[PDB]
């Protein structure tokens, strides 16, 4: 049998890759593509999640923006971790993070980071 | 606003 | 063996190791004073104690209850602490308690393990005594919560690892973590050593030394160091440690083989094919270098024979 | 025409003359202002061939920074057969052994390097003040207050004067900062910490001889208009900003060291914080200073700085405060350029779309400087042109050489005629935008300026003074003059005739700035003729007036081996000896510094504390010393803290800390002193 | 003969410490016991002085740690 | 080099353990000499002679 | 100095003798194992030097 020199080095660097992920758990550029470009990714999704997504960020129907974030976000089939941060904030100090082929991780209060990830996709898809 | 306000497009060299 | 310590220090000016003094003959060496102003014993009580909180469950812990604290506080400063003024960091204890752990746990082995031989007899010395098994005893014990010290990255360091001997029932397993094929579910073994903290094994043994000074009596030092280290005493009497590399290479039925170490950017790549239960299986470490590496991966290895053999 | 350059008259008058008596030599920017010390060294240079023990001689050149001090010492390789040695920091020095320290001070009949090492090679008594024959000060302006000059000059004191070498005063200018009232007595303070008199040109033909290498470049101001309105989106970033500094505030990362004022009064952030805060601080000048797209660019670098910053992070709170950072710089990022590409709709030509955004996306003061560059540089020789863009800050650089490598490919006349490129001193900042992560031009931004491969430089005061670089052919001051010195020396480095040299300046702020303009000529002039009218045949200070230029600090303390304990170096002694005590990386620590309060201070040192400070040290605890040494009462936080340092190095050296050459012990000194007690058995085997 | 070698709860008091401590636990030196110190492993002999060595190598790395201490 | 054929087929042989440095080895090579004639492509030279 | 043919028109001549050969890689199961016999001349070997 044989094997061609591509795919096997299309498998070493997916070793490395998978390895660098595992090991920290994020910072890995899985976009791959032009480094000041990268900043477009979220406008270059899909057009029909990104519609949805639009409809959902402009809703109102939703009585509470909480879930309303998590349609928007389930448009793009984001995967959130909210977690606590240690702070000397009386109100909690929240995190989140959103995984992507791109990195991003949010800082606000339990009370508003869902409405500063909301502003976020705002920005991101208008 | 939304512009940057433009200039004159013959300014000079002024000997100081 | 035959005329005991207080005897055998003279041997020693007899061979000219040491230089005799007047006012410091070689067999008194035993009441070791920690003289100098880098110790001030004046200090009362309660200044200590202001250090010292939880000091009752901590003598609980340690099986042994002090009658003159500030050997502890000197035994807990690490020396990125700061605001301690009364004692020296814990190197000082460190320094003495290396010698009398390592002396005492060659005895009880020279005395109880004559039917096994002097090589493997070595090995099991130095497997004990080692810094990693330190630390495992130090975790067990929650010795380290009483550790003062100020940095980020050896309390962190401290965290993950005692988090890590929590998983793993703070038994002195193979100090690795595998991170694919509870671990995920993938399609390529990865693993890499975990990373230990020298801090816990000095300021156990600098606590040890604190133990001695303060007793004087080295059978109650044995008696707690025995009492710290009876479960891995057990264990490694039945399978003595060896360096993992060796210790899959001279196995009966693994025959190993190393691919050579592949880098990229900084994390180094080594991969360990070997048969096993008729299957043949290959894992793949990595680490800051080529040795870690293979460390990484030989330890993946004996924890994939280990688990097979059931 | 010579290979071997030949000495002119007036290079020989003034050769002589510094035979005669050593002095301050000023003179304009050129390569005979190096040559005039190159040939005073090789008139002294008898004694080269002798041995040290003998009494032979040495040449010294001693410089203010290590880029210049290479310059000079190959310029003296190329000019003269002597053994000329480099020394910088850097190299290993300090890791030298007196044995073949003294070899190669033989090899070397000539030394030059910076001015620290040198101090540190005198104090350490490597080379001693008689076995010098010149000792040569380039850039003689930064004898400022502590600087390494004067307190190498001040240890002169020590020594025989009959034994100290010539001093050579080379200098291109003479006021270092905003001194311009009464100029006299400055340069008095001067000509009096250095050993002679000023000398310069006063016959018109000398200064003719002069200008056959300096030239007289003009000058000519260019001014823009400007308004205070802001856009909407300055005002968005400008919030979002704003609550993330909230947020960061609030972020509680581990445990740091406390960090406090230079005076020990108040309190601040960690360097973590700090460092992250500075940089958007930064931002937030550059966008309301360059316009939006010089905004979208510094945004851009920003982008690296994050990721190089959480690439090499280590801490876990450290790890996700950089990735905040960056996931906000993205989305600061995305408002900018979604403002700009919504605008961005009118035309499609991305060239037109550079242009137009390049022009009504920027602050007039970019849209004035670009118009200069195509009125200036339009379809001219990129081998004639030649210059140079002065800025305030290092991230300045980057924006203004990434936005001009933009307009380049922006502006279809300018296309290939342009040659931008940027470097920053100290501090330095990943000269990329794209995480390049392995480059291999490894040509230097100076030396690509040099061989003409770049024909713009865009630096911040950093190509300014001491570096070696061509007679430029322009030079674009962007940001307005702070200083007396920077102001001569930017307008020096238009070294060509006809040159143009730009004065930046807002339209509404003409008078100040002008008024600055005829303080600086009239501070020049007021030079000029006191270099002409004021002269002494005595040349030199005088003993008494010697002593009191430097009786007011406080004595160094000597030993009878010979080193000399620099007060103002006591800090660096102390500080380096504190790195050296730990064996882990986790017990690094600082000492804790203190200053007592006033009842504390009464009740300590009695009522003759009144009135004055003192600063308390704590040694950290693996060290030997826990005695909290307390400073003598002084008149200021600064001399306290010298003295509290100078006090605990000398304990130090008394309780065996430092080896009497004020360095503290190395392992293999300990265990040299113990031989002979422990291991003195070994030498009847030949061996130790 | 050191059958050893291949080519042929209250814890209990240690007797170097309990022989330390009194005088009536003293045990002569054997001549046996020095022969086995002088005989190397590289001689083909029954016995070697590996096991001693290691225990002599403890105490003597305890004695001078103390000393320096001291 | 040395196959100089149109379907020209080259082999190598590595062993297992040898492969993935093997292969960084080529593909370093490769890019050397990528990079090579990337600089003949790129570098004017203006005397043509040392 | 070092001259070479630089335009695209020459690039896609060059292919008239220049043809590069599709590049493979065999891999084969690596393994220590011997039969004694090999140990054996390795012995005698030896011993003859």
């Amino acid at each position: 049998m044989e094997e061609s020199m591509e795919e096997l080095e299309a498998l070493r660097r997916k070793k490395f890759t998978t390895y660098w992920e595992l090991k920290e758990a994020g910072s890995v550029d899985h976009t791959g593509m032009r480094l000041c470009d990268r900043h477009n990714y979220f406008k270059n999704f899909y057009p029909t999640l990104k519609k949805e997504a639009i409809e959902a960020i402009n809703s109102d129907e939703y009585e509470s923006s909480k879930d309303k974030a998590m349609d928007v976000m389930s448009s793009l089939k984001i995967t959130p971790k909210i977690s606590e941060v240690e702070s000397s904030s009386l109100v909690p100090l929240l995190s989140v993070e959103l995984n992507c082929a791109f990195d991003v991780v949010l800082m606000a209060k339990e009370t508003d980071i869902y409405d500063h990830i909301i502003d976020y996709f705002r920005t991101m898809l208008i | 606003i939304d512009r940057y306000e433009q200039v004159s497009k013959d300014f000079e060299f002024i000997k100081i | 063996k035959n005329y005991g310590l207080q005897h055998a220090f003279k041997m020693l000016e007899y061979f000219k190791i040491c230089r005799a003094d007047i006012d410091k003959p070689l067999t008194q060496l035993l009441n070791l004073e920690l003289g100098g102003k880098k110790m001030r014993a004046n200090v009362n009580t309660t200044e200590i104690d202001g250090f010292l909180i939880n000091h009752y469950y901590l003598e609980k812990n340690l099986g042994y209850t002090f009658k003159d604290r500030r050997y502890l506080l000197q035994a807990l400063t690490h020396p990125s602490y700061p605001t301690n003024r009364i004692t020296g960091s814990y190197q000082e204890l460190e320094f003495i308690g290396n010698a009398i752990l390592d002396f005492l746990i060659s005895a009880y082995i020279f005395e109880n393990n004559t039917k096994m031989n002097p090589g493997a007899l070595t090995d099991l010395r130095s497997a004990l005594v080692n810094n990693t098994t330190l630390a495992c005893i130090c975790v067990r014990h929650r010795l380290h919560f009483f550790i003062l010290a100020e940095n980020a990255k050896l309390s962190e360091i401290i965290s993950k690892f005692v988090n890590f001997q929590e998983s793993q029932g703070h038994r002195v397993t193979n100090y690795v973590r595998i991170l694919l094929e509870v671990p995920p579910k993938g399609e390529f073994n990865m693993s890499t050593n975990v990373d230990v903290p020298k801090a816990l094994g000095d300021v156990l043994e600098a606590l040890i030394a604190a133990v001695y000074l303060d007793c004087r009596d080295l059978q109650r030092t044995w008696e707690v160091i025995f009492n710290l280290f009876e479960p891995e005493l057990q264990e490694f009497t039945r399978k003595v440690p060896i360096n993992h590399i060796r210790q899959l290479v001279e196995h009966k039925h693994a025959k190993p083989v190393f691919s050579s170490p592949i880098v990229e950017g900084e994390t180094v790549m080594v991969s360990c094919q070997f048969t096993c239960m008729e299957k043949t299986i290959k894992v793949y470490g990595f680490g800051s270098n080529k040795d870690q590496a293979k460390l990484s991966a030989a330890k993946h290895a004996l924890q994939q024979l280990s688990k097979c053999d059931a | 025409e010579d290979v071997e350059i030949k000495p002119r008259g007036y290079q020989l008058r003034l050769v002589d003359h510094l035979t005669k008596s050593n002095g301050i030599v000023y003179l304009p920017t050129g390569s005979g202002k190096t040559f005039v010390a190159i040939l005073v060294l090789k008139r002294f240079s008898q004694d080269f061939d002798k041995p040290i023990e003998s009494g032979g001689k040495r040449a010294l050149f001693m410089c203010n920074t290590v880029e210049l001090a290479r310059q000079q010492a190959m310029a003296v390789r190329r000019c003269t057969n002597f053994k000329v040695g480099f020394y910088v920091g850097e190299q290993g020095v300090d890791d030298w052994t007196r044995g073949m320290w003294s070899d190669e001070i033989k090899k070397n009949q000539v030394l030059v390097g910076t001015a620290q090492v040198f101090l540190d090679m005198v104090t350490q008594t490597y080379v001693a003040l008689s076995s010098l024959s010149v000792v040569i000060i380039d850039e003689c302006h930064h004898g400022t207050g502590h600087h390494p000059f004067r307190e190498f000059m001040r240890l002169f004191t020590i020594a025989n004067q009959t034994k100290l070498p010539r001093v050579v005063g080379l200098t291109g200018v003479l006021i270092k900062g905003n001194e311009i009232t009464n100029v006299a007595t400055k340069l008095k303070e001067l000509e009096i910490t250095y050993r002679g008199n000023i000398i310069t040109v006063s016959d018109t033909k000398e200064m003719e001889n002069v200008m056959l290498y300096a030239t007289k470049p003009t000058e000519v101001m260019v001014s823009f208009p400007h308004q205070e309105q802001v856009l909407t989106v300055t005002r968005l970033i400008s919030a979002e900003i704003e609550k993330f500094y909230v947020s960061l505030d609030l972020m509680n990362i581990g445990v740091q060291p406390i960090r406090r004022s230079k005076s020990l009064q108040c309190l601040r952030d960690p360097s973590k914080k700090s460092f992250v805060k500075q940089l958007f601080n930064d931002f937030l000048y550059q966008m309301k200073e360059y316009g939006i797209y010089a905004a979208s660019i510094a945004i851009i670098s920003l982008i690296v700085e994050f990721d190089i910053k959480r690439r090499q992070a280590e801490t876990l709170s450290v790890k996700l405060m950089h990735r905040t950072a960056l996931t906000l710089c993205e989305k600061i990022r995305h408002l900018l350029v979604q403002k700009l590409q919504d605008m961005t709709y009118d035309d499609d030509d991305d060239n037109v779309n550079t242009e137009e955004v390049i022009m009504n996306f920027s602050t007039p003061k970019v849209q004035r400087f670009l118009m200069s560059l195509k009125v200036s540089f339009a379809d001219k020789d990129p081998k004639d042109i030649c210059c140079l863009v002065f800025v305030e800050r290092r991230y300045t650089c980057k924006c203004i050489y990434g936005l001009l490598l933009n307009y380049i490919q922006s502006t279809p006349e300018l296309r290939n005629v342009l040659t931008p490129q940027f470097m920053v001193g100290r501090n330095n900042i990943s000269p990329d935008f794209e995480s390049v992560l392995e480059r291999k031009w490894q040509k230097s931004a100076i030396q690509q300026f040099r061989d003409g491969n770049a024909n713009l430089m865009i630096c911040s005061s950093v190509l300014e003074e001491g570096i070696d670089v061509q007679a430029c052919n322009h030079v674009f001051i962007l940001d307005p003059v702070k200083t007396f010195n920077m102001y001569v020396q930017s307008k020096g480095r238009a070294r060509t005739t006809e040159a143009k040299f730009v004065l930046f300046t807002a339209d509404k702020e003409r008078e100040k700035t002008i008024q600055q303009i005829y303080q600086y000529r009239k501070a020049h002039n007021d030079i000029a003729e006191y270099l002409k009218d004021r002269v002494l045949e005595k040349t030199e200070p005088e003993l008494y007036e010697i002593k009191g230029h430097f009786q007011d600090d406080i004595d160094p303390f000597t030993n009878e081996n010979g080193a000399v304990l620099l007060p103002n170096n006591a800090l660096a002694i102390l500080h380096r000896y504190c790195q050296t005590i730990p064996t882990d990386a986790f017990g690094f620590v600082i000492p804790w510094f203190h200053v007592l309060q006033e009842d504390e201070r009464d009740r300590i040192f009695g009522v003759s504390a009144k009135g004055k400070h003192v600063i308390s040290i704590n040694m950290p605890v693996n060290c030997m010393l826990r005695d909290t040494i307390y400073s003598d009462p002084m008149d200021n936080v600064k001399t306290a803290k010298i003295s509290a340092a100078f006090k605990a190095c000398k304990v130090l050296y008394s309780l065996g800390e430092l080896n009497e050459r004020f360095v503290p012990k190395t392992l293999k000194e300990r265990v040299a002193s113990i031989a002979d007690v422990h291991f003195e058995h070994w030498n009847k085997y030949g061996d130790s | 003969i050191d059958y050893s070698l291949k080519r042929n709860g209250k814890v209990k008091p240690l007797l170097i410490l309990q022989k330390t401590v009194s005088k009536e636990h003293i045990t002569p030196a054997e001549q046996g016991e020095f022969l086995a110190a002088i005989t190397a492993s590289s001689a083909a002999d029954v016995f070697d002085m590996e096991r001693l060595e290691i225990l002599g190598n403890s105490f003597l790395k305890l004695s001078a740690t103390l000393y320096l201490a001291s």
